[PDB]
């Protein structure tokens, strides 16, 4: 589990963050499903929802990598008409994606997303 | 066809306007410090046949496909790919949709057909169930497929020919379902009939007309609708879809990322494809294509070369502009190739 | 076509002048006069008196409505009042609507785009089946009924009778069911589709919700029964039944051939006109659209926009009135129009706008002139086609008064105890402080006040000022959608504010039991959308309250407003005099 | 049987007795039944295939390919003419013990 490179989940310091910088934030229906509480956490912490990370410091990218603990009230509907309640605590995108691996019912993406942007090799 | 390329009368420079580029209505990418890149600024024009070229593995694919196509796919149509190591894409207010067509050699399973994955076979079943006889006999579009147990006889076991099925007699449809003679023909009759002579068919009904017309615009209407993938040569699996994957919203600046037609189709087939591209680009479409040949991208109006040397010796833009402009520059080998033959 | 009995449950006891109005209407209607006008204000039980005329006349009746909000309420009330008789409802089966129009000034072409519903077309087919199955039938319909439709005789020809122990081949029965647009769906059982299992067939009509089993034995019906589609609770059982088509445009194959020939004639004429005009792109788009539609329902039968060719089904020439719902009713039927004061002007204005957009389409290559013929009924052909015409509205329409010569019948008096609002007239300026004082004094009751203006700018200036000094306010705009004021209704029944302001989005179903004071601001000026009818409508809106009030501000005084105030005051005096004798408290039932 | 009535069959044959589906007889968890329910009330006729198919083919999707044409008469002389719609597929193998001599491990005599 060495993979290609870290930081690959959000390696963009200049994109429009409201346009789905992170891949789970841009899905067909899960896009808003995660953008809801991720924008909530962005408002709570204090980093903007759409401003590129170069007008802002790189601390915005670092603090979306590490995130923060605790959960907030959040619920929204997708384009497909369903209603999923992703109520869990995630420590930034590094542990949010790990939560996706350890929680989601999609047995394919739960290992597809780990390879490109998660590096947890064998320590022993 | 290979001889027709050299003695072309069609693989010529074909001078376009080349001024449909815009100083402001234009996309930029900067700072892409990928393992295959360095962080250069690529200036993609809009409303043009811009072609990204350079040595493969020098970062052109990681920028155009892994970075650009990924981001506009995931938040401009609803895809899922990771953006990758980059910083910026501009013209967000000037972009509406994106369609990506890969090389995708995928034709190996008999289940996949040029009409089943394209999403047109279900509509064909719906249209056939819209007939009076299919209504009285209680046959539904789902019942009228060949993969579900309802419509496939156990004698064929689903393959049509085993010596064919005794009951079906080489038609791949049980007698209880073949009675549906809509427009004097059945599904087996339509599948057997060639698309070239079926161009007059499905003309009124819109979606099948569009699919068939764009397939004929490609010029390869020899295939049948239910043709098994083992009999389809690798390379043309996504060409049929790519025909219809080049005009959305009729703006038509909606960007289409193209694979290499050189893989598979030879340069005369690629020049017919080029005629299609030029016609609908004059209509207003936009294509970003990674290519390997010379005259096909010489016909285009804008060339961007990313990396002169393979491996670590690339990752930076060395030219951007008219094919003759990059030709005059003795740095990009793409331009050098476009310069030795004018 | 058999005449039944209008068994009406009427727990409400007639009081005072209601029988007098009823037999005055009877005496007028038995004279055979083609023109009849009735003045029934809001809250006067117009539905009850209309139903009583229905019972007395014993004829199929057609109710004319201008919008869905009034039509649905009338339909449900009329269904409640008549248990046995099949009360009906007929409106366009589209939630979202975008008419195909072509604004030439902005060069904006809005296409055909809607949102199909499922609970209203079933009621429409129930209306047709009841109308052509039993004579004693009432149908309330919106303006969509005056659009293109099929003929009654051709659609009736396709209704098929069945009975227990009769010779009926299964193949013929299924062919007839499919010919009336019932696709046999087995795994999924939904309206417009029927399934078969062994020797039994589960059938659901386009009007009823409960399924029916038809059980056979060879080429003969064994029995018929009803059941609940899901719970399986047995209700009743019958010997004989009848089946009706699931679409309103069913007729014999020769009628399809004649309609196709008429389509060919119309498309040839339109192609020649467009070739003369030189509009190649528009003509091409129109020709592809027509080829698509015409060929695909020549091969199938169902399409989008078939109404444009409905004339070709009807066998009528261009320029004649398209076949409508009144043709379904026989020549010995009764029609009544509700809210005619805004329905007949709505008919005229809607016909004008639709014919303008239809010219912008047909002339600029979007539709054939058959689509121009496929239109709401013009008033000339409407008069040429209608029989004993009855009008009903809260106010006497000028057109109706001119047609009737001024002689009308007045029943706006409410036995329930409703009176017209008091009137206060003040200058336009020097009014905000008085309004603030009045709302401070009146806010203890927690009611709502509606205000109006002329155009948007000073209106919104008033809104943000009047939310600034400490009052919660809500406003209306020109593009109000359904949700943003249905939520307003919910939060006003929750008592979340006190004042609403609106210019034009206030006459459509904005009923509220707790609106007392209404303010009209500088509406005295001339306007195509601000003449006397809006002032009388707001007066009636205040009147429906137990105690209304109007505060009316004018720089100048016109004759229309003062005559409206005078007639409102005299009607209020008459209502007060009547109620002083009818002092019994209201007894709803 | 309530769900079957909701679907609609109008026929049943349980506990050795035939009823309409609207008439359910007594059933117990300690009672063993050879459930062979009915699907129709048709009979042999000329050019009646379109009928009989609709009685059997759909049953093929519910009975898992089981359907008969039994006498349902009095005499029951023949056992339903042996009419139904030792054999076993097993598995094909020679070296594996799937299809060899279980006692001698498939070796020669
Ligand atoms: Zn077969």
């Amino acid at each position: 589990r060495k993979e290609v490179d870290p930081e690959l989940v959000v390696p963009d310091p200049d994109r429009t963050l409201a346009q789905g910088a992170v891949a789970p934030w841009s899905n067909g229906h899960t896009a808003e499903y995660f953008t809801r509480m991720m924008a909530g956490l962005g408002e709570a912490l204090g980093f903007d929802v759409d401003t590129p990370w170069r007008k802002l410091p790189a601390k915005a990218r670092k603090a979306i990598l590490e995130g923060a603990d605790e959960q907030v009230h959040v619920r929204y509907r997708n384009r497909y008409g369903r209603t999923r309640s992703y109520y869990a605590d995630f420590e930034g995108v590094l542990a949010f994606l790990q939560r996706k691996m350890s929680q989601t019912e999609s047995e394919q993406m739960k290992e597809r997303y780990e390879g490109f942007m998660r590096d947890v090799p064998c320590p022993v | 066809i290979t001889g027709a390329y050299l003695s072309g009368r069609e693989s010529i420079e074909i001078p376009a306007i080349r001024r449909s580029v815009d100083p402001r209505r234009q996309l930029t990418v900067v700072g892409a410090r990928e393992h295959n890149l360095r962080g250069i600024d690529v200036s993609f024009p809009l409303g043009v046949l811009t072609s990204v070229t350079g040595v493969s593995g020098s970062g052109k694919s990681t920028l155009v496909n892994d970075i650009l196509a990924a981001v506009l796919a995931n938040r401009l149509n609803g895809a899922r790919q990771v953006p990758g190591r980059h910083t910026r894409v501009t013209g967000l207010d000037y972009l509406d949709k994106l369609v990506r067509v890969d090389q995708s050699p995928i034709g190996r399973t008999p289940r996949s057909n040029p009409a089943t994955y394209t999403g047109v076979f279900d509509k064909i079943r719906t249209l056939f169930a819209a007939t009076t006889e299919a209504k009285v006999r209680g046959y539904q579009p789902g019942r009228f497929s060949f993969n579900v147990k309802g419509g496939r006889c156990e004698a064929c076991t689903g393959d049509g020919t085993i010596v064919p099925c005794e009951v079906c007699q080489g038609a791949r449809y049980n007698r209880e379902t073949l009675e549906v003679h809509y427009k004097g023909k059945t599904v087996s009759e339509v599948l057997d009939m060639s698309i070239e002579e079926a161009a007059e068919f499905f003309e009124p009904i819109a979606g099948v007309h569009r699919y068939l017309r764009t397939l004929v615009d490609v010029g390869l209407g020899y295939v049948r609708l239910g043709q098994p993938a083992p009999t389809l040569s690798g390379g043309e699996a996504q060409r049929v879809k790519l025909a219809s994957e080049l005009q959305k919203r009729s703006t038509g600046r909606t960007v289409y990322i193209l694979d290499e037609p050189t893989t598979g189709l030879h340069f005369d087939d690629i020049r017919k494809l080029l005629n299609v591209i030029n016609g609908l680009v004059d209509k207003g479409n936009t294509v970003i294509v990674i290519e390997h040949n010379l005259d096909v991208i010489k016909t285009s109006d804008w060339i961007i070369d990313l990396g002169p040397e393979g491996g670590a010796g690339g990752g930076t833009v060395v030219a951007q502009g008219t094919p003759e402009d990059v030709a005059a520059v003795p740095a990009s080998y793409t331009g050098k190739f476009l310069a030795e033959v004018v | 076509r058999a005449g039944g009995h209008f068994e009406v449950v009427s727990p409400h006891a007639p009081a005072g002048d209601q029988p007098a109005a009823i037999d005055e209407l009877e005496r007028r209607i038995n004279a055979g006069e083609r023109d009849v006008v009735l003045l029934g204000a809001t809250g006067t039980g117009k539905s009850a008196t209309t139903a009583w005329l229905i019972e007395r006349l014993q004829r199929p009746t057609l109710v004319m409505a201008p919008n869905k909000t009034l039509a649905a309420q009338l339909a449900n009330e009329l269904r409640e009042m008549l248990p046995h008789n099949a009360v009906e409802y007929f409106v366009s089966y589209y939630d979202y609507y975008q008419p195909e129009a072509y604004i030439a000034q902005t060069d904006t072409y809005i296409e055909k785009d809607s949102s199909i519903n499922d609970d209203v077309e079933r009621l429409r087919h129930s209306a047709t089946s009841a109308l052509l199955s039993r004579r004693d039938v009432v149908v309330v319909a919106s303006v969509s009924c005056i659009y293109g439709l099929g003929t009654p005789q051709s659609y009736l020809d396709r209704s098929v009778e069945l009975k227990v122990g009769e010779e009926v081949p299964r193949d013929g029965l299924l062919r007839l069911l499919v010919d009336v647009q019932y696709t046999r769906n087995d795994m999924s059982f939904t309206r417009g589709s029927f399934r078969v299992r062994g020797d039994t067939v589960e059938i659901i009509p386009s009007y009823e919700e409960l399924a029916v089993r038809i059980e056979f034995f060879g080429d003969e019906i064994e029995a018929l029964y009803y059941l609940h589609p899901l719970t399986g609770e047995v209700i009743r059982q019958v010997d004989s039944l009848r089946i009706f088509p699931a679409t309103h445009y069913v007729a014999g194959p020769e009628r399809m051939a004649h309609a196709v020939s008429a389509i060919e004639e119309e498309l040839a004429e339109r192609l020649a006109e467009l070739e003369s005009q030189g509009k190649l792109l528009e003509a091409q788009r129109l020709r592809m659209r027509t080829n698509y539609d015409i060929e695909m329902m020549r091969q199938v039968g169902f399409c989008s926009g078939i109404e444009n060719y409905s004339r070709h089904i009807d066998g009528r020439g261009p320029g004649t009135p398209p076949a409508t719902l009144l043709d379904y009713f026989p020549e010995d039927f009764l029609l009544v129009i509700d809210e005619s004061h805004v329905t007949v002007p709505q008919i005229g204005g809607m016909y004008e706008g639709d014919i303008s957009r239809k010219r912008n389409l047909v002339e600029y290559g979007f539709r054939l002139p058959s689509a121009c013929d496929n239109r709401p009924l013009t008033w000339e052909e409407f008069a040429d086609r209608i029989g004993q015409t009855v009008y009903l509205s809260a106010t006497p329409g000028p057109y109706e008064l001119s047609q009737t010569g001024g002689e009308f019948v007045e029943q706006v008096i409410r036995p329930t105890g409703l009176v017209d609002p008091k009137v206060v007239v003040k200058p336009t300026k020097g009014q905000i402080d008085d309004l603030i004082g009045e709302i401070r004094t009146r806010a203890d009751a927690d009611q709502r006040v509606l205000v109006t203006t002329l155009t948007k700018k000073m209106a919104e200036d008033l809104t943000d000022y009047l939310l600034e000094m400490g009052i919660r306010v809500r406003y209306l705009h020109s593009e109000v959608d359904t949700l943003r004021r249905v939520e307003l209704l919910r939060q006003l029944r929750l008592g979340d504010y006190d004042v609403l302001v609106g210019i034009n989005l206030l006459r459509e179903g904005l009923d509220l039991p707790e609106v007392s004071l209404v303010a009209i601001l500088d509406a005295d000026k001339e306007g195509f959308l601000r003449s006397s009818r809006s002032l009388i409508q707001t007066i009636g809106r205040a009147a429906r309250n137990v105690s209304g009030e109007v505060h009316m501000y004018a720089d100048k005084i016109t004759d229309s407003m003062r005559e409206a105030i005078d007639e409102t005051e005299r009607r209020r005096a008459k209502q007060i005099a009547y109620n002083e004798a009818n002092g019994i408290d209201p007894q709803p039932l | 049987f309530d769900k079957l009535n909701a679907q609609g069959y109008s026929r049943v044959r349980v506990d050795g007795v035939v009823h309409p589906l609207t008439d359910p007889p007594k059933l117990k968890k300690q009672e063993k039944h050879d459930i062979e329910v009915v699907v129709d009330r048709l009979t042999v006729k000329a050019a009646a295939k379109r009928r009989l198919t609709d009685s059997v083919e759909t049953a093929l999707n519910l009975a898992d390919g089981i359907v008969v044409l039994e006498f349902v008469d009095h005499e029951l002389g023949a056992p339903h003419r042996e009419q139904r719609f030792d054999l076993e597929p097993r598995s094909f193998s020679f070296n594996s013990p799937y299809g060899a001599c279980p006692e001698c491990s498939g070796l020669g005599i």
